[PDB]
């Protein structure tokens, strides 16, 4: 029922913005925060920050505040993330996932994630 | 903060088996709304437990979470093939969420 749809890859020049893109659907959108997590080989999770969608509010991980803006389009229930100015320490699997902020407090859903490769 | 994991854990079928989550500025309280989350093959993550003992709906009854001692633990009961994963926890720290660096955890066949 629920799930967070990210599309597979981008392949993106060095020194270039990419926008990703995590469309929910199965419940109520505007109801749960959705949250950004970078993965790269061996060195774990990163978490980039979180939106509120209902309100639009952001909180960043202080490292990617001028890296990353995220923003919602509530009619199309889609979380985007743009990422820019980007190098080669930025290729790796980013993830979108919910959080049950006004329930339980886990990250219970989460999109199958978008491989970025930034290369020449 | 650094949230410091066991880095691997081997375990065998039907044992029990605890995982624990560490916090690099003192105690992990109920404050911190520990997450377990689950990766398995494929980029496949799920989410397992939430503030610090909720499970989620769907997630077997063998797992559960607890505060033991000053560490968050995720607590394993009769731990079964399926069960074989990267298991990473999450701590949440006033304005922001900081991951640990994932446990692997083998299961013996
Ligand atoms: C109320 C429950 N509190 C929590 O779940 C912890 C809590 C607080 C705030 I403010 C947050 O922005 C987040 N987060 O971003 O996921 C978590």
């Amino acid at each position: 029922q629920v799930q967070l749809q990210q599309p597979g890859a981008e392949l993106v020049k060095p020194g270039a913005s990419v926008k990703l893109s995590c469309k929910a659907s199965g419940y109520t959108f505007t109801s749960y925060w959705m949250h950004w997590v970078k993965q790269r080989p061996g060195r774990g999770l990163e978490w980039i920050g979180r939106i509120d969608p209902n309100s639009g509010g952001t909180k960043y991980n202080e490292k990617f505040k001028s890296k990353a803006t995220l923003t919602v389009d509530k009619p199309s229930s889609t979380a985007y993330m743009q990422l820019s100015s980007l190098t080669s320490e930025d290729s790796a699997v980013y993830y979108c996932a919910r959080y049950d902020y006004y329930g339980s407090s886990y990250f219970d859903y989460w999109g199958q994630g978008t491989t970025v490769t930034v290369s020449s | 903060a650094v949230v410091t994991q066991e880095s691997a854990l081997t375990t065998s079928p039907g044992e029990t088996v605890t995982l624990t989550c560490r916090s690099s500025t003192g105690a992990v309280t109920t404050s911190n709304y520990a997450n377990w989350v689950q990766e398995k093959p494929d980029h496949l993550f799920t989410g397992l437990i939430g503030g610090t003992n909720n499970r989620a709906p769907g997630v077997p009854a063998r797992f559960s979470g607890s505060l033991i001692g000053n560490k968050a633990a995720l607590t394993i009961t009769g731990a079964q093939t399926e069960d074989e994963a990267i298991y990473f926890c999450a701590l949440w720290y006033s304005n922001h969420w900081v991951f640990g660096g994932g446990t692997k955890l083998t299961v013996l066949e």
